[PDB]
């Protein structure tokens, strides 16, 4: 519930979270601290069918 | 028109002045901060940086003017090491941070690290 929106086709690795942990399970896969970097929220460019 | 210390020229159009923040405390002031918690130096991270000679000009640092006995000086927010936040948020201002003794580099090998740092007497 966190991750910034993305759009269809995104390719950018690196990209800044933009917002705090919402849920329990995020703060914990994140850390107990800041980090900047988002790596590898990037999805597939799929048909524009 | 040349600046008598960095030597750029005045009619430059991308020449640019140095702004100093309010609380821009000068060098040791700003270094007695509790915001700071293997060297006899301190180690600081520091963000919103600029640097710029006696005359105020924003200078870059590549070109070699450190090592034609040129004083250059900077400012922004110093950061506590640990702290990974590029935003000024956790962190004192600085001023005129005393002449850039040498500049350095790290991160040549694992990943992506490539840290640019300053070091001052
Ligand atoms: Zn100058």
């Amino acid at each position: 519930s966190d991750l910034p929106e993305i759009q269809n086709g995104a390719s950018n690795s690196e990209i800044p979270y933009n917002g705090e942990p919402l849920s329990w399970f995020q703060r914990q896969l994140r850390g107990s601290h800041y980090q900047p970097i988002l790596r590898d929220h990037i999805c597939k460019d799929m048909s524009p069918l | 028109p040349k600046c008598p210390e960095c030597g750029q020229h005045l009619d430059d159009p991308n020449l640019k002045y140095q702004q100093h923040p309010e609380d821009a405390v000068d060098e040791p002031q700003m270094l007695t901060s509790e915001k700071l918690s293997y060297e006899d130096s301190p180690m600081h991270r520091f963000t919103s940086f600029s640097v710029y000679c006696s005359r105020g000009h924003l200078c870059p640092v590549d070109t070699g003017l450190i090592e034609k006995n040129v004083e250059l000086y900077f400012s922004g927010c110093a950061k506590a090491i640990h702290d990974e936040n590029p935003s000024m948020e956790g962190g004192i201002n600085g001023k005129n941070l005393g002449p850039i003794n040498q500049w350095w580099l790290s991160g040549f090998d694992g990943g992506e690290k490539v840290l640019i740092g300053f070091s001052t007497a």
